[PDB]
């Protein structure tokens, strides 16, 4: 089993900054989950109106969320690539860092690296199929931003080094941040 | 003559599916799709295409089959669908024998009743309902809204399936 704590954006309309203001400055989600290989009824418990998912429910909304976030932020930070663009930039590296704590207590469940299930660690193909109705549907144009955003993970994989979406996507975002923080300077 | 293509879905849950398939060229089965969605065997009775091409077209379908699932997520996600749920897609190209177009088809039902069906003029999905609801309106706006639902899906059936059938 593994608690971990969400920084969950809306599900409205709004700039991404202003959504998660309070972490900017800094309230959102404590979750418990508990995993079984030949266990079906691994559940997620939701800690502070309190609630009970799936495992599945859980990983596919925090998969789906950290997607939306992202395309959501660079948006975001390409419109300024001014002084809250620099508020900005502190604020997505603080994300970065906050999910990447999150990615790696929910990797808690599992300490394996052949016995990840497929389905909770999909290539950039897959990830990009599996998602592409349900982050697509947020944004306007929303199809060239998943397109782009999966040509950028190619890219990475390619000047890296088949392997997991996420750790790309966590390489795309640092990358993000760290460009990010370097113009700042001027 | 024409290939039929049929898939049953299997949903015991949003993330849980089980797939079985087939498809037929003219009277007889030519291949056989069965799995669950992380693991699902695609399998051509007969060497109609050859390695390479056969990878190929294993990679379309594999693609296919993970949109499909994350459409049912996504709209159970925003509406709310009540499991377990079976889909049905029924679709294929037929070619006239006078020499006419070919009439393509793409026929969705949900637990044994009619829901949407595809347009090819204008690539466009309707309803075969008469019940309105808010599931059958948010699906149709989902498959109306892209290309990969309208016109990619319009050249799998007018182009890709049609070329099939002159070739085997
Ligand atoms: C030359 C070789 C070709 C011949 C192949 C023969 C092999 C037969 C296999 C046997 C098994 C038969 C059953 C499987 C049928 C699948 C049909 C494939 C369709 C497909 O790949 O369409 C692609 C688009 O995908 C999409 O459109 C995905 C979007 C999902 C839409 C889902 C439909 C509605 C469901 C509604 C559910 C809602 C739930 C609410 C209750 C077209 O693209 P492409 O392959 O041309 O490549 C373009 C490259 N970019
Ligand atoms: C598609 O068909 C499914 C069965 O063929 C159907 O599932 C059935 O749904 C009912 C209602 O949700 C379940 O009944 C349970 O829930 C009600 C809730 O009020 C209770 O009162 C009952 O006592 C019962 O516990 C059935 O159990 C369920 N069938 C099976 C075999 O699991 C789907 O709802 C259908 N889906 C669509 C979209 O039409
Ligand atoms: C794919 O699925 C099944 C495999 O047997 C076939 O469905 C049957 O079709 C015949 C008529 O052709 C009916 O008598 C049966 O009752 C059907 N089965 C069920 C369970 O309803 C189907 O023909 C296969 N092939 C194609 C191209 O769909
Ligand atoms: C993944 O691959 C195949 C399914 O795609 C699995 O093999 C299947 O085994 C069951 C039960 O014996 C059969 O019903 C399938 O038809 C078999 N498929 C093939 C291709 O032979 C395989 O066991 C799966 N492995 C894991 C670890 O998930
Ligand atoms: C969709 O296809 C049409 C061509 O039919 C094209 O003009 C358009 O740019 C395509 N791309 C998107 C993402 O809409």
């Amino acid at each position: 089993n593994t608690e971990i704590n969400v920084i969950n954006s809306g599900d409205k309309e709004g700039y991404i900054f202003e959504k998660l203001s309070e972490f900017c400055t800094n309230n959102y989600e404590q979750w418990k989950c508990y995993y079984d290989n030949k266990k079906n009824n691994n559940k997620c418990k939701m800690e502070i109106k309190n609630k009970v998912t799936s495992f599945d429910e859980f990983f596919d909304f925090w998969v789906r969320k950290l997607l939306i976030d992202t395309i959501k932020w660079e948006t975001e930070l390409t419109y300024c690539i001014c002084n809250k663009c620099n508020k900005n930039c502190v604020c997505f590296d603080k994300w970065v860092k906050q999910k990447e704590d999150e990615w790696t207590n929910i990797m808690k469940l599992f300490t394996n690296k052949h016995d990840i299930p497929k389905k909770y660690y999909l290539n950039i193909n897959d990830l990009f199929d599996s998602f592409f109705f349900q982050v697509i549907y947020k944004f306007n144009e929303g199809e060239a931003k998943w397109n782009e955003l999966k040509e950028n993970l190619k890219k990475q994989i390619a000047s890296s080094k088949s392997e997991a979406a996420i750790k790309v996507l966590f390489n795309h975002i640092k990358e993000i941040a760290t460009i990010c923080k370097d113009n700042n300077t001027n | 003559q024409r290939l039929h293509m049929l898939q049953i879905s299997y949903f015991r849950d949003p993330y849980h599916v089980w797939y079985q398939g087939n498809a037929s060229l003219g009277g007889h089965l030519t291949h056989v799709l069965e799995g669950p969605d992380t693991n699902t065997t695609i399998i051509q009775l007969q060497p109609l295409q050859e390695p390479e091409s056969w990878a190929r077209t294993q990679s379309g379908l594999q693609s296919y089959l993970l949109q499909f699932h994350g459409l049912v997520r996504l709209v159970h996600q925003e509406r709310t669908l009540a499991f377990p749920l079976t889909i049905r897609c029924f679709l294929g190209c037929e070619l006239p024998p006078e020499g006419s177009r070919a009439h393509v088809f793409f026929e969705v039902a949900v637990n044994g009743s009619s829901f949407v069906s595809f347009r090819p003029e204008r690539a466009l999905w309707q309803a075969d309902t008469q019940v309105t609801s808010g599931v059958v309106t948010f699906t149709l706006q989902q498959l109306n809204a892209y290309n990969r639902t309208r016109y990619e899906l319009r050249e799998f059936l007018e182009d890709t399936c049609v070329q099939y059938v002159q070739k085997h």
